[PDB]
């Protein structure tokens, strides 16, 4: 998408009232404080295959840089086949 | 009566006595003009536009005859305060109109929903808007390019590396001229000029050749990539954002943007809440004249200046350093006086209602508006 | 994050939606987007609000036994509540109650991003292999007409068919052969379309732009090697930071060794960029996003792209079990639940700079850097050599 | 512009509404609460001009 | 709908509530520059050099 | 003239050596005459209507 939208978080389940509580506030802030959060990226966020683009920076083209090259030297053997006969023609007219 | 303004009309000073510049058009239409008496800053001086125009053909229609006044202050008008009394003061040829001085006031001040409890308006002669009065930087970006920005020393450095190539070819030579037809013969490859000597058939030789060859390749490819880069460009921000300008709405010394003194649309601006901030600053920073923003602007006097849209439009014409703003601020429309009432009114509505339903408008388009240069 | 100046003076005080706050005690008005926060705070919460300046060094952040600064003040319990804008520190959550988030942030450095181009021979890097493709096979292909011409000299025929394929400019030795010459026809508008190649590629190399400059996060080669790099690489911010004591908690690479290029102002770092005489600078991440956000000139660049660099936000603390404590955070809540803050951006966040997306830009002449495709390329003299004195070697036995 | 014109209500000749109703119009104008109903109605998808 | 003059004549209307006017339009399909545009970028120094 | 235009003359090479660097004149020169051509290209695919 585009852009944000109306950012917010969850997390771990938070009611009544629990011993866990301010404790776990301040796990979450050696999370972020630490970089468990931030080497978790590894175990996640940073894990990443789907490579990104903008434009089309399609610059390799060997597929289609063979989909014409490639059946150009079709027309290079063209002349393996055909300037052969072509070769014996005025040849073969003069043999 | 009205302001001179060049978009709107062309009023000068009278030629010699009664008299100004008789010309057809450059379509060889002869133009009618007029004479208003007004001060240099009160006597008669000339005065034609193609709205003016648009004012001789609404009396075209509707028969009265035309006076030809200018305006006293410099403003166009509004309700206003004092400064005792507390008592509303309607301001500009507005004012004028409460003082009748005059029958219809042509003018391109729009629409305000202020002066419409006051004042009566017509449907819009020409329908147009108000914005940023800018103007464009000069772009140039150019060079000599492949000579100036390509390889500044470094298509010197690759040149000697000719050299010591070519001496390596030399190398190549005596295992199995040297000097002189390699100074042919890789400078060649530097040039692909075709001297027609000739390259060594040595078994490194033509690797070599390959070898050169794919360089200089690659280096005029590099130059295509210059041309790009002399054609594909940045043309850095042009800001113009909008009613929404950040630069705008971020308020500081850095930019200076206004409009006019005591300005329609800055009237629009006046009564308004987010506007706050250019309501402190560019009030300050207010100039009256617009003329002075033609100017301010070929001074690049301020960062920034506002006026009637369509105005700066054709303003644009009379500045090709010019910068048209973004799109439309809060369209509305003027035209000739209209206040308390008169025959002249539903009658005058039937005249707008010919001329947008005619091409007279659009046929003064030419007269003004089709006219371009810039 | 805030603003303020004088009352004023002009019509005696402040105006438009600008809040007093008193100055050891002379009241002085203040703006910014986090004010109009706890304007819309007490839109709901209805809770009086008087804004006061703070005596010294941003919130309360502990001094010799106690925090000094705002939090400071909440130690003195000198208000109900707090503002000003601070990711809560671990410390700074267990010193006492702080608020939701108000906005995201985090740790982040920035610096002016200045010059570079793709790297040398993204040229030959669109060849992507075909290149060698063609080559031999056009090559052999080459070999056979050579052959068919029957109706070394024609390996030589072969190197003017890689003049075929390179730019021509092989003066030496048509062949007779006229079905060969047709042969040469064919990589005629073939190979053409190669230079054709060429020039879609160069295309490519000033289409494809890259802005990528070094982030390697809360160190790097340039970075957790402080004292390696020759040019010093000076990145981070001004005395007494929060985030800078997280690094201190975190790598002395710069604790330890950044207090040189420690530096004063928090617009200064900004100027200090338009100096440039350090590398690069520090400080809170978002707010640098509007650093760069107000840019007189685009010049700057966060380190990264805005990757997170321990991830935070802001908002408005109290005193621990304070009378608002549970519905204020709601009221933050539906804070977000409008969407006002979206029209913040206006108030605040939205930038005239902005483009995160457009790169602008890099057009400049030829790089040594870049001319280092002309460096491999001239690198093959030497194995050619190699090659050749091999063939000497050759001809010792 | 080909004919510039404009739309709106009609009502009846010296209708009731008649005097301060286009002056209704003229604040509607003054808020900018047109600018909003580009999203309304104006504001289009396509656009790119 | 905007008042025709004859509309306008019928009986009393409204201010303009947007703009409006004539227009005709048709689908953007196909052409480039003109031919020789190239040659147009020469700007004479083509004779010159 | 072939210097000029894209080389592709096969004849008669001057045997001057000072007129060769001449042809070495026109040689990166028209060369960026050939760039000149590039750049127009560029204008052709820039610089829409």
């Amino acid at each position: 998408t585009g852009e944000l939208f109306f950012r917010s978080g969850f997390g771990i389940g938070m009611r009544k009232d629990s011993p866990w509580k301010q404790q776990v506030s301040l796990s979450i802030l050696k999370s972020h404080e630490n970089g468990f959060m931030e080497d978790l990226d590894k175990t996640w966020v940073r894990y990443q295959e789907c490579d990104s683009r903008s434009n089309a920076p399609a610059t390799l083209t060997c597929e289609n840089m063979a989909g014409v090259f490639m059946l150009v030297a079709g027309g290079i053997v063209a002349g393996i086949f055909l300037i052969f006969i072509e070769i014996a023609y005025k040849r073969h007219k003069d043999a | 009566v009205t302001i001179h303004q060049e978009p709107f009309v062309y009023v000068k000073p009278t030629m010699s006595d009664g008299t100004c510049k008789e010309e057809f058009t450059v379509n060889g239409d002869p133009v009618k003009k007029v004479i208003c008496t007004g001060p240099n800053d009160t006597v008669p001086q000339c005065c034609y536009g193609f709205c003016i125009d648009l004012l001789i053909k609404l009396a075209r229609t509707m028969q009265f005859t035309y006076e030809v006044h200018l305006v006293a202050d410099g403003k166009f008008g509004t309700q206003e305060r004092v400064q005792n009394s507390n008592k509303k003061e309607w301001n500009g040829m507005m004012g004028e109109l409460l003082s009748g001085q005059a029958d219809m006031i042509v003018a391109p001040l729009t629409i305000n929903n202020e002066r419409a409890q006051y004042i009566e308006f017509s449907k819009p002669f020409k329908y147009q808007g108000l914005t940023i009065l800018v103007k464009k930087e000069i772009p140039r970006s150019t060079l000599d390019s492949f000579m100036q920005p390509f390889q500044s020393t470094l298509w010197l450095l690759v040149g000697l590396s000719v050299h010591v190539v070519a001496v390596m070819l030399y190398l190549l030579d005596r295992f199995s001229l040297t000097l002189s037809s390699a100074m042919w013969f890789s400078w060649g490859v530097l040039l692909n000029s075709g001297i027609g000597e000739g390259a060594p058939r040595s078994f490194s030789a033509r690797i070599l050749g390959m070898v050169w060859a794919g360089f200089a390749m690659i280096i005029v490819a590099s130059y295509t990539a210059n041309l790009a880069a002399f054609l594909v460009l940045d043309r850095p921000e042009e800001r113009i954002t909008g009613i929404n300008d950040p630069r705008l709405r971020n308020p500081s010394d850095k930019f200076i943007y206004a409009t006019v003194k005591q300005s329609s649309v800055d009237i629009y601006f006046r009564r308004q809440v987010e506007l706050s901030t250019m309501y402190r600053h560019m009030e300050k920073h207010n100039y009256e004249s617009a003329a002075e923003a033609i100017q301010a602007v070929r001074d690049n006097k301020l960062h920034a200046f506002i006026w009637d849209s369509a105005v700066l439009e054709f303003e644009a014409s009379q500045k090709c350093d010019l910068v048209t703003t973004g799109e439309l601020f809060f369209r509305s429309g003027f035209g000739i006086g209209m206040r308390k009432d008169s025959p002249w009114k539903q009658q005058v509505s039937l005249s707008i209602l010919k001329s947008h339903e005619n091409g007279f408008m659009e046929d003064l388009d030419k007269t003004w508006v089709r006219y371009q240069e810039c | 994050f805030v603003i303020v100046e004088s009352v004023d003076p002009l019509s005696g005080t402040c105006m438009r939606n600008t809040v007093p706050c008193q100055k050891r005690y002379i009241k002085k008005c203040c703006k910014g987007f986090c004010i109009d926060i706890l304007k819309k705070i007490s839109k709901s919460v209805k809770f009086t609000y008087d804004l006061y300046l703070v005596t010294n060094g941003k919130h309360g952040k502990k001094i010799n036994g106690t925090w000094n600064g705002m939090i400071g003040e909440v130690v003195m319990k000198r208000a109900y509540m707090a503002v000003g804008s601070l990711t809560i520190n671990e410390e700074r959550s267990e010193v006492v109650d702080f608020s939701v988030p108000f906005i995201e942030t985090g740790i982040s450095v920035m610096v002016s991003r200045s010059n570079g181009t793709v790297s040398p021979s993204a040229f030959l890097e669109p060849f992507s292999a075909c290149v060698w493709v063609m080559m031999f096979v056009m090559l052999l292909i080459v070999s056979a007409v050579a052959v068919f011409v029957f109706e070394f000299t024609i390996g030589k025929a072969i190197w003017l068919l890689w003049g075929l394929v390179f730019n021509n400019s092989v003066p030496v030795q048509n062949p007779k052969g006229t079905t060969s010459k047709i042969m040469v026809s064919v990589w005629a508008f073939f190979a053409v379309i190669f230079l054709a190649s060429y020039t879609a590629n160069l295309a490519a190399f000033m289409i494809q732009e890259e802005y990528v400059d070094q982030v390697s996060g809360l160190s790097d080669k340039k970075f957790q090697r402080p004292n390696d790099f020759s040019p010093p690489f000076r990145f981070g911010t001004v005395p007494n930071g929060s985030t800078e004591r997280n690094i201190r908690n975190n790598y002395a690479e710069m604790h330890a060794y950044m207090g040189k290029f420690n530096q004063r102002g928090v617009d200064d770092a900004l100027l200090s960029l338009k100096t440039g005489k350090l590398d690069a600078f520090i400080y809170d991440a978002a707010v640098l996003n509007y650093m760069a956000g107000r840019d007189e000139g685009c010049k700057l660049v966060t380190i990264g792209s805005g990757k997170v660099f321990a991830s935070t936000g802001y908002g408005i603390a109290i005193q621990k079990d304070s009378g608002w404590k549970r519905q204020v955070d709601l009221a933050i809540l539906q804070l977000f639940g409008d969407g006002e803050m979206e029209e913040l951006e206006a108030l605040w966040l939205t930038g005239i700079c902005h483009n995160e997306k457009n790169e602008v830009m890099s057009s400049q002449l030829d790089i040594d850097n870049m001319a280092g495709v002309f460096y491999m390329l001239g690198a093959a003299m030497a194995l050619s050599l190699i090659t050749f004195i091999s063939e000497h070697l050759f001809y010792w036995q």
